[PDB]
RNA sequence: ACAAAUUGCGUCUAGCAAUAAUGAGAUUGAGCAAUAACAGGUCUGUGAUGCCCUUAGAUGUCCUGGGCUGCACGCGCGCUACAAUGAAAGUAUCAACGUGUAUUUCCUAGACCGAGAGGUCCGGGUAAACCGCUGAACCACUUUCAUGCUUGGGAUUGUGAACUGAAACUGUUCACGAUGAACUUGGAAUUCCCAGUAAGUGUGAGUCAUUAACUCGCAUUGAUUACGUCCCUGCCCUUUGUACACACC
RNA sequence: CUUCCGGGAAACCAAAGCUUUUUGGGCUCCGGGGGAAGUAUGGUUGCAAAGCUGAAACUUAAAGGAAUUGACGGAAGGGCACCACCAGGAGUGGAGCCUGCGGCUUAAUUUGACUCAACACGGGAAAACUUACCAGGUCGAACAUAAGUGUGUAAGACAGAUUGAUAGCUCUUUCUCGAAUCUAUGGGUGGUGGUGCAUGGCCGUUCUUAGUUCGUGGAGUGAUUUGUCUGGUUAAUUCCGAUAACGAAC
């Protein structure tokens, strides 16, 4: 709460949320299948750079990893 | 520590520095120029003590815009017989009565001290009446008996507390707020009680040694005899 | 001028005289500045600071904008004028103070291209050494003009071409060919200054992605007039007056 | 006139002295803070004007005396300088333009500064930045406490909304390095936010000046003077020289 003389009071209601946290819980869905091969619920990285340890996005026709959310993009771009 | 011991500049406080007097009297008796504090400072310095009465400001107009200089009073007194007084105006309290207090021991005066009616032990308070005036301000000092301290008003009675006057009477005309007025007029009265030609003073003295004369000798040296 | 420099001696001392010199009739301007002060100015120069105020919802802070530039008006510093001593064309051909790029785009030589604006290519230079012998301007010399708001004067508005940079819009500035207004020496008032001075006349530097139209310095051309006095606004503790405090507002 | 070697608050006074220290030659008139007020009213005198007598209610803390220091501020006498003239010279004030300040307005047109000593000033030649102002935004910052526990407390982008730009600042849906336990709580932190009339600093002018001070004396009760001046001369409180300390000091 300030002071000043002239303008007071645009309020623009100043609402920033942090974060919602409505979804995305923590990886405890998983499964195995008894003796003795498991299932890797959200399946990893194929990208070489990581040690696949990321947990790679369910979405829609677009998924990513977990290192970085923006990039790895699942379309499939091709490169040839 | 001195540190610094005097120079005898006059020829008179050569003497008291080279001990040809030994008593205060002695220039007393022959009205000398005491002008050298350092003097009574030899004679007296035990039992000399310094009180204040006023350090008056005083202040002058110039153009931007005033100036203020300081009047302070002081007043020192050997607590039987000797009374002086000092004033002066300098820039700072420091300076006033650093060099107050040598004002004062310059003008130390001896005080006559008189049985009031009936001469038994030690005379106390004043032989006669005597009135100083400085300045429309006129302090009656007036025999009493023994017991009745000092009245008068709390200034002068310092002045006679350490006059070694004991049991006065006093009485003050005039404007008796102006404290240079009413210090040095008590300080005027003091020092008559040995200008007033009591009857008692009548056979005379064989008149004179005048120590310039008694000690020409070590004036007509040039060497400055130490000790 | 490193002054017994002689000069009918001023209160025997600070009698101008210009006279003596022949680099020198001060080579000669600056800086420097006491005591006491002002409610001068600066909290917005500072991690100088009392206190006051504020702080996730900032006055703080970074971003995108805007503005600080906007206008019937008033006021000051200052620029080119109002022209024949001039405006043009030509020719001749004199500076000085300075400044110039290695953690920042400087000084620019040279060629080259472009109405220009500029642009390209290749150097110099950390600087008595290169820009640079910076070969500055006004002025000098023949002509065009023929005083006619003219060819004086360039505000004014279109247009494109440009530069610097993310970004140019009461505009960043710059080029051309148009556009030629006020303005003809400025009322009462009023500023500045005595020798290389006043004024005319450029240039450098300072700020500066680009922007002087201002401020500091520099040189050039070079006068008139006083060499006085206290009417004028003046200012300095001499005397005297007062009924004046915060002092004649 | 000279002085007290008398008095006085002093200016002064041969009386304004001998009014001494609680003083005495007789005698009379008069004063008691300032106003109100020589008014009101009564008596009395005058042709009248007026004269003599003469209050108080009320108001008030000072009013007054003498002297010092402040104006080489409208008074003499000096002595300077072109921010003084004079003898001029160039100027602006006229004209257009650049700015500066105002006023206007505006969302704001941020502001400090207003005679010399505010005004092309604040080095204040600003598109942004500056920037303090205006709109939109945006960021966060400390701790002991504390409560999730580490079943994700976080933090980041796509994607369509919101945008000025992708500000996952926010978010429809997604995976995610998760811990500084991201706290309401200590309260410190910044500030071109306020007061230069709370200050430091510097700077400005007072003042182009020539002007100040100190010990030691005599001057005065004292404020304060003297030194620090009569004259001559100087740019000069610079010097002779009267030389009332100087050897002084700025």
């Amino acid at each position: 709460a300030k002071k000043r003389k002239k303008k007071n009071y645009s309020t623009p209601k100043k609402i920033k949320h942090k974060r919602k946290k409505v979804k995305l819980a923590v990886l405890k869905y998983y499964k195995v299948d008894e003796n003795g091969k498991i299932h890797r619920l959200r399946r990893e990285c194929p990208g070489e750079n990581c040690g696949a340890g990321v947990f790679m996005a369910a979405h829609e026709d677009r998924h990513y990893c977990g290192k970085c959310n923006l990039t790895f993009v699942f379309s499939k771009p091709e490169e040839k | 520590e001195d540190s610094k011991e005097w120079v005898p500049v006059t020829k008179l406080g050569r003497l008291v520095r080279e001990g040809k007097i030994k008593s205060l009297e002695e220039i007393y008796l022959y009205s000398l120029p005491i002008k050298e504090f350092e003097i009574i400072d030899f004679f007296l310095g035990s039992s000399l003590k310094d009180e204040v009465l006023k350090i008056m400001p005083v202040q002058k107009q110039t153009r931007a815009g005033q100036r203020t200089r300081f009047k302070a009073f002081v007043a020192i007194g050997d607590n039987n017989g000797h009374i002086g007084l000092g004033v002066k105006c300098s820039k700072e309290v420091a300076t006033a009565i650093r060099g107050a207090i040598i004002l004062a021991k310059l003008s130390v005066v001896p005080v006559r001290r008189g049985y009031w009616g009936n001469k038994i032990g030690k005379p106390h308070t004043v032989p006669c009446k005597v009135t100083g005036k400085c300045g429309s301000v006129s302090v009656r000092l007036i025999p009493a008996p023994r017991g009745t301290g000092i009245v008068s008003a709390p200034v002068p009675k310092k002045l006679l507390t350490m006059a070694g006057i004991e049991d006065c009477y006093t009485s003050a005309r005039g404007s008796t707020g102006t404290l240079g007025n009413f210090a040095k007029a008590t300080y005027a009265a003091i020092a008559k009680t040995y200008a007033y030609l009591t009857p008692d003073l009548w056979k005379e003295m064989p008149l004179g040694s005048t120590p310039y004369q008694a000690y020409s000798d070590f004036l007509s040296k040039p060497t400055p005899r130490l000790h």
